Order: C-alpha cells, then structure tokens, then sequence
C-alpha cells in the first residue's frame, strides 16, 4: 500500500 | 450492433453493404456463440468480479473512500459499486453487439458531464475499470482474454 | 436518426427585403436531434417563435439503439 | 435505428438488467439467421436494379398509370416513381440484415403516406408495385429469404396504406 | 467546387434531393447534409490537415477564409473533439451563416471587407482551381503579442 | 455486520432531541481523534456560510433556542434553510 | 427580449404618450432594486455549477428518474438534464438583471414544453428541479433577491407546466 | 406556374392528345388578350409605386391601424405594409399578364394565411387595402384591363379571408 | 437598455455577465435619475419645442409648406407636427433607456422607404429632428442636453 | 485496403479504429493467406475467363456486334473484350486488397460518364462482367468461388 | 483590460466607443489608483495569503493531498502551492487591468483540458481559489475586498 | 495517402499488370506484420491519453517550456499542446497501422512547419515531445511493435524539423 510520491 | 454499424455506414454512401461489410457480419454472426458465452460467464461472475475490482481500486487510490471524498460513506462506495456493475453489465452489452454503439451511448457520451456534477475523478474510474479488465481476464480464458480486453481498452481510452 | 420537424414563424426585424420570403419566414423542416438543441437556439435568438416541433422520426425515450 | 441485437440490449437496458435467458434465445435465433440474412442481402445487392425493373414492368407498365394522366406519365415524375421502388427495396435489405423494422420506420414511413396523398399518389398502385417487387425478389433470392423480405415490404405497404 | 460527375458512382445525395423537393428540409439543411458526407470528406477533408480542412470548409460555407485565429482554435478544438461532422454543423448552424446566407440561399462566394486580411485570404482561396496546390493560404495568423 | 449502520441509525433515531443533540456533540468532541476526521471542502458550504454567519450574528440564547429548534425539527426559517441542503451541508 | 425600461417604454409607446408619472415610478424602482440584482447576479455567476449540482441532488439523484428506465437514466440523458437545469438557471439570472419575464417567453419557454411532450421528458420532475435549483439560489442570494428569482423561476415552471 | 397557354397544354397532355380546334381557339383568344395584358402591365410598372401610395392613402392612412396601437404603428411595420402591398400589386400584375391566377396560389398564398395570423396582422385590412389598390389600378388603366386586374386582386383577398 | 445589450451579448457568448459588465449597469441604474430628469424636461417641454421647431424648419424649407409641398396645408402641417412630436417621444424614450434601440425599433428601420412612399423630404425631416434638437439644448441644462444630444444626432444621422 | 477504409472511417470522427474495425483488420490480416490465393487463381485463368465471359455475352446480347452496333467490328470487340481484361484485373485487387477502394479508384468512379461519352451500354457491361463471375466460380474452387464472386458482385451492382 | 474590452465591443459593433464606455473608462483611470493600492497589497500578502489559503484547502480537502491524491507528497503539495501563486498573479493582474480579459486569457482558456490531463480535481482548485478569496478579504479593506472579490469570483466560477 | 497493401495495389496498376511475385511476397509480408499491428493498435487506444499524459511529464513538463517565456505557459497554449500531441499520436497509431508514413506527410507535414513558425512554436521541444511519446508507447506495446511505432514517430520529427 503506497502512491509513488 | 455491428449489423446496424454496417447498415448506417451503407445507407450513408447510399449503397448496397460492400464485402467487407458482409464478412463482418458474418465473422460476428459464426462468433455470437463464443460471444454468448463470454457474456453469461461476465453475468455469472459479475459480483465477484466487480467486487474484486473495486476493492483494487481501492488500494489503488485510497482517497476515493477516504473522509471527505465522493465515495466516502458507506453509501458512497455502495454507489461505487453500484456504477461498477453499470459500466461491467454495459461491456457486457458491447461484447454481445461486437460493437461499441451501446457502450457509447448509454456510458459515455454525457459520462464526463454527469461525472463533473457529481465530482467523482473520471481518472480513478478508468482504473477501477482497468482493475475490472485485469480480474474479468483472469476469470475468462485467454483466447476470448484479447477479445474482452479490446473492449475494456476501448472504454478505458475513451472514459480516461 | 431521432430527427425533428419543426414549424417555426421567422419575422424581418431590422430589414425589409423586397423579395419573396414565406419560404423562411414560416417554415416547417426536419431537423437532427444532435442539431435540435443548436437550431432553437438560433431560432429563438434571432426572434423566431416556434409554432410547433416534433420528433417525427425516432422513438422517445429508446434507452439504445437511437442512430 | 436498431438491428435485434440491439433491439434486445435496449429491452433489457430499459430494466437496466443483464441479458436473461430470453435474450439468449433471441440472440442465438438473430445469429442463426444471419447466415440466411447475409446471403439474401448479397443476391439483391447483386440484382438490385434487376428486381425493380422486372416489377415495374410486370406491375405498372404500359398501362392506365403509366399512360398520359396516369400518375407515373412524364418522365420526371416516372423517375421519382423509380427511385422510390430503389428506395424500398434498398431499405427492406437493410430491415432484412438488421432483423429489425427500426430502420424502415425511421427512414422510408417519415411522412410517406402524407407525401403521397397530398402529391396525389395512387397508393393501390403504389402497393402493386410492391407487390411485384417482393415476388420477384422472393423468386430470386428463395422460400425463406423471400419470406423475410416480403414481411418487411408488406411493412412498407402497410405504411404506405 | 465542381460538378460531382466524375466524382460519384452515382448520386448519393438523392434522398436529400427528395426531401428537398417535397420541402419538408430547407437549402440550409440540404447544405448541412452535403457538408456531412463521405464525398466531402473524400475530397476535402481526407487529402488535407485540419488547418487546410478548416480553411476549405469556411471558403466552401461560409464562403470567406477564416476569421480569425480564435476561429481557427475554435474550429481545430470542434474537429479534434467530435470530427468532420460537428464541424461542419457549427459553421452551418453559427449565426453568421443565417445572417448571410439565412435558410433559403445557397451560400456563394463572399468578397468580405472586415476583419482585417480576410479579403486577400478570401481572394486567395478562390482565385486557384481546385486542387491547384497543397499549400497552406491561411495557416494561422501570427499574433502581434504573445501572451506569457 | 453488515446491518451495523441501520442498526445504529434506528438507535440514534429513538433517541430525541436532547439526546441526539448531546450525542452529535460529543462525537465532535470525538472527532480526529476518535471518529471520523472532517474534511469540509467536499461539501459546497459556499451555499451555508450566510446562515453560519447568520448563526454568529445572533446572540447566545437565541442561538441555543435557533440550535434546539433545528435538533426538533421546529417550523422556523434557518430550519428551513437547513433541511433544504444536502445531507453533506447539513 | 425586453427589461423593466423597454417594457415601460412599450407600455406608452402602444398608446403613444410620454412617460408620465407612473412610469417614471416604475423606473425608479427598477434604478433602485439594479444594485440588489446586480449583486445576485454575481452571487450565481459565482456559484453556477453548485447550484445545479445540489438543486439535482436534492430533487432527482437518488430517484426514480435517475434509475434505469428513467428520463435521467444513462450518461447521455443525464448530460442533457444537467446542460437543460444550466441553461434554466443562466436564463433566470438573465431575467433577474433585465427585470421583465419577456427574455424567458421568446427564449426559453416557446417550443421547450412541446419538445418535452415530443421527448417524453417528466415535465413534473423539471418542476420540481428548477424548484430545488429556486431554494439553492435562494440559500446563497437571501430572501430579498430571492424572492424575485424564485418568481422567475415560478414563472418559468408556470410556462413548462 | 401555368398561363391560359400552359392551362391549355396541359389539358392536352393529360389526354396525351395532340392540339385540336379547342386548343386553337383557346390559344388564339389568350394571343387577343395579349395585347390588352401587356399594355395594363407595362403602364402597372410604370406608376406602380405610385398606386400603392393612393390605395395605403385612401385605405389606411390616418387611422386606427396607422395610430398608435395598430399594426401599421412604427416605421418598421409601416414599410412592411408598403412592402406587402407591393407585392400583392406585382403578383396581380403577373397573374394578369399569365391569364391564370396560380401563381398566386403557390407564390402568395402559400401559407400567407397563416404568416399572417402568427404575425398579428390584420387580414380585414389588408383586404380593404386590397381593394383600394384594384380601384386605383382600374381607374389608371381603364375598364377592361381594370377588369382583369381585379379579378386577380379579389382572389387574393378572397384566399386572404 | 444597456441592460439588454449586455444580457444580448454574454448570452451570445453563452457565458453570464462579467464584472465589468455588472459594473456598467451599476453605473447605468445610478445615472438613471438624470435620465429620468432629462426625460421629464423633455416632456413638460415638448409642445414648446415642438412648436418653436417646426416653425424654425417652416421658416428653412419654405417649399415643404408651399403649395404642392408635401406639408402644404393646415392639415399637413398638423400631421407633421404630430410627426416631431412621435419623434420626440422616441427620443425620450432613448433617454430614459441610455441607449437607441427602442428610437430604432420604433421609429427608424424602413423611415426612408415610409417617408418615400408618403412623398416625405427625409432630409426635411432630418432638418426638423435637427431644430427639435437645438430647441431641447437650449431648454436643458448643458451636461443634460449633452446627454439629449447623442440620441438626437443619433436620429438625426441615421435619417439622413 | 479495408486497412485504409477504416482509418478514413475512425478518422473522420477523429478517433483510434474501433472493436469492430480492428476485429475485421484481425480477420483479413488472418485470411489473407486465401485471399492471396484466390488472386493467383484468378489471375491464372485471365485468357481463359475472358474469353469465356465474352463470348457468352455475344450470344447474350448479340447487339453488341451486330451492324450499326457498339462493338459490331472486330476492334470494337477487341476493345470490349480489353475493357473485360481491366475490369478483371481491378476485381483481383480488390480481393487482394479486401476492399472495394481499388475497384472505386481505378474503375468505377465516372464510369458512367465514360460509357454514355463512348456510348458503350451499362447494362451490357454489367451482364460481361456477369458471365467473368460465372465463368470465374465455375474454374476456382467453391469458398474461393464466394469470395471473388462477392467482389464480382459488388462490381457489377455498382456498375450496373 | 477594460479599455481592451470596450474596444473590442465598439469594433466588434463597427462604431466609435459610445459615451457610456468613454465614461466608463474615464471613471476607471480616474479610480485606478485604489486598484494599484490593493494589487500592491495582495503582491505584499502574496506569501500568507497563499500559506494560509494552501493549509485551509488541505483542511477542507486533504484526499487531494493524502495517498492517492494529486499532490500526495510535498513535492507537489509545493507544485500546488505554485498553482496557487500563479492564479494569485492572474488575480493581481485582473485588478490592475479593470477587466477579466486577462484572466481568461493566461488562466481560464483549456484550464479544463489542463486539469484533466493533470488528474486534478478542478473542484478541488476551485476551493482553493475560494479560501484564497476569503483569506485576502479577511485582511483586506471590506470594499476593496469586494474589488478583488469580483475577481476572484470570476475565476471560481470559470474552474467550476 | 496510401499504406503497404495499396502501394503494391498501385505499383502494379500503374504499369497495368496483375500481382506479381514481388507483390505477393509483399502482401504477405505485411500480413505477417498484421496481428502485431492490430495488437499495438488496440493498447494504444487503451491508454490513449496515457502516453501523452507521461510523455509531457518525462519531457516537456516542469522546465522553461511550461514556464513563463516558454510557449506552454498559459492553460490555453497547454490544452494546444496536449491537442498536438493527440493529433500525432492518433496519426502515428493509423500509421502504424497502415504501414506507410503516408497519411502523416499528407496530413502532418503539409504546411505544418510554417504554421509552427508563424506561432513561433520550438521545433526543438516538439521534437523532444515526441521522442516522450515514442519511449511512453514502446514501454506499453513492446520491442518491435515499440520499434515501428518509433520510426514512425521519427518520421514525424524528420517532417516537423
Ligand atoms: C413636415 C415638415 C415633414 C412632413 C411630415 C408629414 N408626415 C405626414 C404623414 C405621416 N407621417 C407618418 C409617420 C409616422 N407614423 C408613425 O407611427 C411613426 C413611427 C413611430 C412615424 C414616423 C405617418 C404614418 C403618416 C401618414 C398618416 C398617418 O397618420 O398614418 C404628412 C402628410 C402626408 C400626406 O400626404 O398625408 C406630412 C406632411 N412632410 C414633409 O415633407 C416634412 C419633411
Ligand atoms: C399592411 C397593409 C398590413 C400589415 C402587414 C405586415 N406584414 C408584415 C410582415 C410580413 N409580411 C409578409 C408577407 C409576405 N412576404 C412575401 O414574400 C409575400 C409573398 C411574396 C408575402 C405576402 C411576411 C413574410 C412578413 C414577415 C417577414 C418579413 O417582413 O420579411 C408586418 C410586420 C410584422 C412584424 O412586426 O414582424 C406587417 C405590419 N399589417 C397591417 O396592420 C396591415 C393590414
Ligand atoms: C412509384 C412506385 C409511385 C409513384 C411515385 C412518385 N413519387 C413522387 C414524389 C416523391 N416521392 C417521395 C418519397 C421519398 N423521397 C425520399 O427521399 C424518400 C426516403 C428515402 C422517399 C420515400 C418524395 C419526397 C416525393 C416528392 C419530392 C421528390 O421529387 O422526391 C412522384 C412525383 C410527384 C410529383 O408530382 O412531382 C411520383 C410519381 N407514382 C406512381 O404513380 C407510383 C405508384
Ligand atoms: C466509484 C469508484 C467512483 C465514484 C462513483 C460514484 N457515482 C455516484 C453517483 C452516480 N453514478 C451515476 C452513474 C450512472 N448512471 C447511469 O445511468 C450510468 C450508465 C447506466 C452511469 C454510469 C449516477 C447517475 C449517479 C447519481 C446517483 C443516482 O444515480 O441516483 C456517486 C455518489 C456521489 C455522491 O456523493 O452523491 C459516486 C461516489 N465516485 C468516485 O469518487 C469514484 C472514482
Ligand atoms: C432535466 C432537468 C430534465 C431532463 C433533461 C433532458 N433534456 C433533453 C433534451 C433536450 N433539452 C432541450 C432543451 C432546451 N432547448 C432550448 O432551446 C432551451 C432553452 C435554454 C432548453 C432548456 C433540447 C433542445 C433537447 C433536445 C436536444 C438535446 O437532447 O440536447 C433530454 C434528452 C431526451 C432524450 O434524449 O430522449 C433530457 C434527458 N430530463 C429529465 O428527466 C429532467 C426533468
Ligand atoms: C465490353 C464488355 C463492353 C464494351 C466495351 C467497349 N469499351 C470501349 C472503349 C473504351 N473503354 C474504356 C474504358 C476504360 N479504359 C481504361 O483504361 C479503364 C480504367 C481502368 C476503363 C474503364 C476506354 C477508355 C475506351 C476508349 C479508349 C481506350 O480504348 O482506351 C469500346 C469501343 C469504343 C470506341 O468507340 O472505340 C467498347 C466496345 N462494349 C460493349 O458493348 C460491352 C458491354
Ligand atoms: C493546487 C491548488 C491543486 C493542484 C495543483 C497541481 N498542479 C500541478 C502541476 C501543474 N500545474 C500547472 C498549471 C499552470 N501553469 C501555468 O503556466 C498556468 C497559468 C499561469 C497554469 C494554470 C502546470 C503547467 C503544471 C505542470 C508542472 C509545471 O508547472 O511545470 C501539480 C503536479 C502535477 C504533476 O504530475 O507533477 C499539482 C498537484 N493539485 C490539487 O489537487 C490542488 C487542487
Ligand atoms: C505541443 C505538443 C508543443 C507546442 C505547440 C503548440 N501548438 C500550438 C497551436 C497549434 N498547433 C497546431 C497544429 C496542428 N493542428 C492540426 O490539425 C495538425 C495536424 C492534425 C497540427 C500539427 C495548430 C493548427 C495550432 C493553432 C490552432 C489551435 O489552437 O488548434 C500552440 C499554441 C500557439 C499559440 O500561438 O497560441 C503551441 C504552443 N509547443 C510546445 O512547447 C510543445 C512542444
Ligand atoms: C444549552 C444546553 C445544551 C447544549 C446544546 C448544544 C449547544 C449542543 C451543541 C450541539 C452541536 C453544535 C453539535 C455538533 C455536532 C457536530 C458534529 C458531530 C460534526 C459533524 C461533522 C462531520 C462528521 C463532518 C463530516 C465531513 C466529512 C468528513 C466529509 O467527508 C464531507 C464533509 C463534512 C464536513 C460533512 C444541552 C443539550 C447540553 C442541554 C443543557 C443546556 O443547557
């Protein structure tokens, strides 16, 4: 679980 | 219908349908069981799918859900899923026509209008149905796999 | 096509034209329905009251197949 | 327009419901068909002028309508009378391929029958040319396919009517 | 621009004729079908970029070159989005065409003196035969200032 | 569950509006810490700041009487202007 | 389309006499309510697309209408109801700024409840749309513009009925 | 359009018959009549402005309908009275010249009626005006072709009514 | 009205009226108490002038009353008086609305073809409008017969 | 080529091919193995064919050569029988191609104005390429034999 | 600006700008001075107005900054803060001309397109712009609040 | 325009000759290539707005470019920019799918570079456009089918250069 910043 | 697509495009040129037209028709017409049964293993495996898919989304674009955005509430997911099944039933409905009329004109034309007074992000509702196009796959079979998927491609440009 | 016949009755507000003009001046014509919208509009901006409008061709409501 | 495949994607949209076993079967005898469909489209596109002109002289010809008062005399007007047989024959073959009549009443009834009473048409006459059309093209193309392509001719000459 | 015999198998526009004759569409409309058709998209809009469909299109309708650049955005914005065919139904339908030409006229070649350099465009445009050359009369109008 | 949610707005619904009132309070109390944060801007409040500012304007026994008559559901206009937006205004 | 000045003007002009007292009493009322409903005016201008949107939600989302087989069904239909409450919405802020319901009979009322008895659009369920759309307006601008935008709007429901 | 000669063709040609002593008899009076038409449609052209000034002066002019509140109030609608009146002038003066009174039929009174009814304008006074210009017109270029003017004029007003 | 152009104009654009726009008829609906008082000088007025007007014009263009004038006689000369009169009241109008359109509906589109067709001198006409014009300016103060002046000039060019 | 049809067709709408424009790329881009074999069993049989079709249709419309005919002499003939050659070798591009769009390119489009300026019947080239068709599926095998006689079809509709 | 506006409209008219623009601008040049005054406050301001114009925006909206929102990270929260100071600008620019001409032109035209290729929520913009709004009226002069207010309502309706 | 099929289709016309062994070789050549194509073609569609999307955020977005100064600036010249990158991109998938570069030089290059300097456009920063493009739709379609697609691209460049 993540969003590529 | 491809049929119909055929027909419009005659009557236009106001001509009798050429031999293109004619194969078309009658690829479609000797491919409308393995269509058939593409469209009762969508409808069988429909909750499942859509729920799978929408769950992916959610971990694609957690903010969907989170306080304060449009599927925020369990009402507002429920919505969510409710438009999920629309948009799966509609493939569906495309895949059964060979065509994209239908899909076109009950999901996407004004799609983008209704999706800016609700506020919803027309973005992460192509990845909810590219998540859609990736769980139908591995629930159909291969061979009918890249016929499922020109339709999701198409829905997915023409949606993004 | 969902298409629509309309009679409208176009008056002259700032020219008297000197040749004939029922032909535009009280009119009935088929109109497209993705045309429809644009074509009152017109109409009604140019001053035009619209007698009457129908779609003749095409069946309300067709939730498909529509073209 | 709709064919009857979309016919029944609408049936089934207006309860915004997935397509039941209802229109399986309709599916499947629309698609059955199709082989026929597909071969009868072919052979009246192949004769299209052909069929008209063995009606028209089978049916009005060298008679009262075609004689100076009847309403085909003149050879403007004879042409008109021409190009609305091509037209009911070209729009039948589309009803035919589409399996719907969505078309022909969207395309060839559009105030026909109106059209035709104020120009004073003769509308019997009208219906024998139609007539003469649908056997020669039930000739031509057989039974089955002719069965087809009389129904929806007789479509037309009910709106006519 | 020309007579469509040697263009055509045969006339495909002879349900347009029909209904023009029985009155129940105006020259207008008749305009708009002929503006959406598979001839005119053969000959004038397949061959040629957007700029140069543009530029057809107006000297074929409206019968003056384009306005103005904010025309020209305009009109690529209309055939980027929906075609050929939106295309052609906003400069039939615009008011410009109605002022002009109104529901009854076919539209004929203008000799516009405003906005400026829309009557040498104009003259340009039809003082060549068709399909004379390929180049662009009007590509765009280089603004005087850039904004940003 | 899945009938967690109606479960619990039949129990907020026999509550009345003293106890609605004291319970909506205390879960802003709650609130960011142990319910659900706020997130205002979803909401078009550009159609409720009047009767906000309306609200501040009045004093404070009118503004508990103008609260108390919203919580019952009294036939006064700012209730009417509330029960007029959207549950996300309200 | 006509004002609250060109509607006075007309109101002499068909007997032919000057403006008398009474007009120029209706002038200065007019003069007078200009800054209110200029600043309505800009209140909307403002807040356009929210009104629709909360107007809609309030009075169809959710509903019959909005489900398959309804008028507002489908992403086509709803587009067209959302640009019909738009137009609706930009037309009585029109009519607000020029004082006289003129505007809205010669350009949003003549061949707009035929065209909806020709689509089978719900002239009941537009009624109570524009309604929604009236408390939204009338929410932001407050009850002195409100009140005559709500008579516009009225006015405007009134015609389609 | 038809003419006595196009009248007489066309009868002919209906039975598909060569011309025959009826024919000629009628071809031969219209060519008498010819002189007669011309004479009253070149003097028609030459003062024609100036009859429709006499017929709106003593038909219209200074009353109700040129006061304030009638349908010939303003510039506009006074030019387009003028307008009107010449066109009813010059279609009289085709008809006369053609011997047959269709074009009248498919040139003016195609949906003149109803223009008029839909525009508000009075068909009692135009038929007055009617009337004053066939005086004018008589007693400008005599008695026969006064005649033949005024037959044209009050099937014009009769259609009118 | 302003009011009207503006509407007109941003309904054209298909748009609502910018601040500027709604700025401009904040400056209207606060001028339009002078308008008013303008409007109210004109019409107590309007006898005088019209009187003191044409006799200037009679006195000018002596033919238009001379015998086979077009306002020979007593009766001509009152109908043309009732002329100056229709026009002041189009001209007051003007004033009271800020701008011509209702002078241009009324009483402008087809004047030359009317004043043709009765046998009207429109440049006499236009000399009348003109005396009218300077007979309001000197019975009006100078910023209101300023304000008078364009819709007076404004008649008088366009029937000219 | 129906490559190209489609691109004109998508890009007159200003968009990417469509599922049912790219499902019939898929299908002629497979079948073109034989659809390049029917060319090379049409083009084989060209003298054959030819001369067969022609000499059918002397004996089916002998006016053709008969005196004061279009073809009565020996040239004209030739000529005919040319113009059977061309309009042969039109229909093997097309059906290699798999579109019409060759045979409209080349040989048909102003086709009428041609044979009304060489005053050549309409009817009587129609029933020539008629009896090529006969003569064509009668020498070529049966699913071959459809898909030249589709375009056969289409040529002679069209013509005629 | 707004002489630019009223010379657009006069040529759009093909006339002479009328008396009520020359008045018009005539008041706007005489005024200008209060409107450099506050473009040289918001300039002065620029910092806090958008510091604090930012933080009440992700307080009322925080999925556009949170996971899987456009300006997740504080790169582009920084990236949306520099949005923010671009529309302050175009703000600026509005006062100073008189005339929403600008702000149409740098930021207003395509801004659809730009928000829809860039994924953010045009609704979320909007908000920003409206906290922006009532952050500079809150330390701004109340009627020269209004002043920049006309303005940044303008550009709140267009991003809705 | 013209692709690889109708260039051997002309190619033989012109000299009037069937298909000879070269054509063949050809044809089948391009149908080898055929399902590859088809394939690209359908992803492209798939994320058609994917490849400009990374295309600008690779090369154009974030420099001087999109800056003041730099012709991006504005969202008016970024819409225009994001149009130009989806007529080339909707250009390079019918090239690609057609096999020949004719349908972008007969609607790219034609007067394409005068245009861009007229609105002094950086030829430079187009170019680097469309090398982002070229990378973004090779990382979604593949080695070879990424391949063409590039050459295509590089066409364009060549042309636009
Ligand atoms: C006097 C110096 C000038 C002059 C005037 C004149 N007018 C008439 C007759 C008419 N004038 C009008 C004009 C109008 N009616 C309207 O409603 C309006 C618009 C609001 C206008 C401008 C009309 C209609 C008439 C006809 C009578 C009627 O009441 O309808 C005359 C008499 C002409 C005659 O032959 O009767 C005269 C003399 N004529 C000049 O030469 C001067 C320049
Ligand atoms: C005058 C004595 C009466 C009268 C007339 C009047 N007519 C109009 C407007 C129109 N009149 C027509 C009629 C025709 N146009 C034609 O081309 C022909 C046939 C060749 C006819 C008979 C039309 C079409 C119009 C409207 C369009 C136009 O003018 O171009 C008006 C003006 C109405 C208005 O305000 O729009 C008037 C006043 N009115 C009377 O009171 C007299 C009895
Ligand atoms: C022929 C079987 C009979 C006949 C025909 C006839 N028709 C007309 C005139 C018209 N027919 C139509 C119909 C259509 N036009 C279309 O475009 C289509 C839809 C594709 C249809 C169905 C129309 C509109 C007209 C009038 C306009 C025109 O010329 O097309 C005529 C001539 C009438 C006249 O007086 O000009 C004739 C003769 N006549 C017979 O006797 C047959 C029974
Ligand atoms: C979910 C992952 C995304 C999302 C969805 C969402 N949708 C709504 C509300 C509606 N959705 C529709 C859609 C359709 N109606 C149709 O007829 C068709 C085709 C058959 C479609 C696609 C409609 C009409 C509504 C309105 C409600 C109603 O139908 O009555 C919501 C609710 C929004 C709210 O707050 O009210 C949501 C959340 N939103 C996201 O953010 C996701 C990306
Ligand atoms: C929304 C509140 C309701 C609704 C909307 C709806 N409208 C249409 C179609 C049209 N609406 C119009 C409207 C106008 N034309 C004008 O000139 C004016 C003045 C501003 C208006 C309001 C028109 C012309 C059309 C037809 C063309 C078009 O569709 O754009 C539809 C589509 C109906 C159909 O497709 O069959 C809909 C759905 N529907 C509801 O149920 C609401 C009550
Ligand atoms: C034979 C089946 C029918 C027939 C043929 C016929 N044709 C001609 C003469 C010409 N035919 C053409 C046509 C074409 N030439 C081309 O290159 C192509 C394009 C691919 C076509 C369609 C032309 C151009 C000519 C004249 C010049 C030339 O031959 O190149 C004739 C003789 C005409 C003459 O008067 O010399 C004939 C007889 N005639 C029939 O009756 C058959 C039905
Ligand atoms: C902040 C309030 C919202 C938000 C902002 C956001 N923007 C970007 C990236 C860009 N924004 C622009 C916009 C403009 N540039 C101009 O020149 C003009 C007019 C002067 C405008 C409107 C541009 C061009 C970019 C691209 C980068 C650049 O400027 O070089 C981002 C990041 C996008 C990315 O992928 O990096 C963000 C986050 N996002 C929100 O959610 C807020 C509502
Ligand atoms: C963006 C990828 C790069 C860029 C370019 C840029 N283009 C414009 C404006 C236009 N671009 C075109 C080009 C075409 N139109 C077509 O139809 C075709 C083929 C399908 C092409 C190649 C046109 C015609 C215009 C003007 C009309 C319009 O707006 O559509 C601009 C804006 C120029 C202006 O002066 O406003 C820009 C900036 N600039 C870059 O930095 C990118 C590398
Ligand atoms: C006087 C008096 C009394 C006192 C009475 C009084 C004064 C009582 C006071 C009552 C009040 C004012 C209670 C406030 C409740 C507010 C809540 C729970 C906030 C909800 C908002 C949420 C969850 C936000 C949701 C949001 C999110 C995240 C979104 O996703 C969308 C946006 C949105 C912002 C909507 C007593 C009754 C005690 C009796 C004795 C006595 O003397």
């Amino acid at each position: 679980w993540q969003n590529e910043v | 219908s491809i049929v119909t697509k055929s027909i419009v495009n005659a009557d236009a040129e106001a001509r009798y349908l050429s031999p293109g037209e004619l194969d078309r028709i009658k690829a479609f017409v000797t491919g409308g069981a393995a269509r058939l049964r593409i469209a009762e293993t969508l409808t069988g495996s429909r909750e499942t799918i859509v729920k799978q898919a929408g769950d992916r989304l959610f971990q694609k674009r957690p903010d969907i859900v989170s306080p304060g955005g449009n599927a925020y509430g369990e009402e507002m997911t429920a919505t969510c899923l409710r438009d999920m099944d629309y948009y799966l039933r509609l493939v569906t409905y495309g895949v059964v026509s060979g065509d994209v009329t239908p899909i076109e004109e009950i999901g996407l034309v004004g799609v983008r209008e209704m999706y800016r007074s609700l506020g919803t992000p027309i973005e992460a509702v192509a990845q909810s149905v590219r998540e859609m196009k990736e769980v139908a796959s591995g629930l159909m079979s291969s061979d009918d796999a890249a016929e499922a998927s020109a339709y999701f491609d198409f829905v997915i440009g023409k949606m993004s | 096509m969902r298409m629509f016949r309309i009679t409208a009755c176009v008056p002259s507000q700032t020219r008297i034209r000197t040749q004939r003009e029922l032909q535009n001046t009280y009119f009935t014509k088929l109109v497209p329905y993705d045309n429809w919208f644009r074509e009152q509009q017109r109409i009604m901006k140019m001053g035009g009251k619209i007698v009457k409008v129908e779609l003749a061709t095409g069946r309300p409501g067709t939730n498909a197949g529509l073209a | 327009m709709q064919d009857a495949i979309t016919a029944v994607i609408n049936s089934a949209d207006v309860q915004g419901k997935y397509l039941d076993g209802a229109a399986m079967d309709k599916l499947k005898s629309y698609f059955a068909s199709g082989e026929l469909r597909v071969r009868a489209a072919s052979v009246i596109s192949a004769n299209a002028a052909t069929i008209v002109k063995e009606a028209v002289a089978k049916s009005l010809l060298y008679s009262d309508v075609t004689r100076p008062g009847g309403n085909m005399y003149t050879t403007r007007r004879y042409a008109a009378c021409i190009r609305d047989l091509d037209y009911y024959l070209r729009y039948a073959t589309y009803a035919m391929l589409a399996g719907d009549a969505s078309i022909l009443d969207e395309r060839v009834l559009n105030g026909l029958k109106e059209t035709y009473n104020s120009l004073g048409v003769p509308i019997s006459s009208t219906v024998q040319a139609i007539q003469a059309i649908k056997e020669v093209t039930a000739s031509l193309v057989g039974a089955d396919a002719g069965k087809e392509m009389g129904v929806y001719l007789d479509y037309i000459c009910s709106g006519l009517s | 621009e020309r007579d469509l015999e040697p263009y055509i198998i045969n006339s495909e526009f002879t349900a347009l004729e029909s209904k023009l004759s029985n009155n129940e569409i105006n020259v207008k409309e008749f305009i708009e079908g002929l503006g959406t058709s598979e001839l005119y998209m053969k000959e004038f809009y397949a061959p040629y970029p957007n700029t140069k469909v543009i530029e057809m299109g107006t000297k074929h309708f409206l019968g003056r070159a384009p306005l103005n650049q904010k025309e020209i955005q305009q009109y690529n914005q209309i055939l980027a989005s929906q075609g050929l065919k939106a295309f052609i139904g906003a400069m039939v339908n615009g008011m410009e065409y109605l002022q002009t030409f109104g529901e009854d006229t076919v539209p004929y070649r203008r000799f516009p003196t405003l906005p400026a350099a829309n009557f040498p465009n104009t003259e340009r445009l039809y003082n060549k035969l068709t399909k004379q050359d390929k180049e662009l009369v009007v590509p765009s109008f280089t603004p005087v200032v850039k904004v940003g | 569950a899945a009938d967690v949610v109606p479960a619990t707005i039949a129990r907020f619904s026999q509550l009345n509006a003293e106890d609605q009132l004291a319970l909506i309070w205390f879960a802003y109390l709650e609130m960011g810490k142990t319910l659900t944060i706020a997130a205002p801007g979803a909401a078009s409040m550009q159609l409720a700041e009047n009767a906000l500012k309306e609200i501040q304007a009045m004093g404070p026994l009118q503004q508990t009487q103008a609260m108390c008559d919203l919580a019952n559901r009294a036939d006064t206009p700012l209730c009417r202007t509330y029960a007029s937006w959207s549950p996300n205004i309200k």
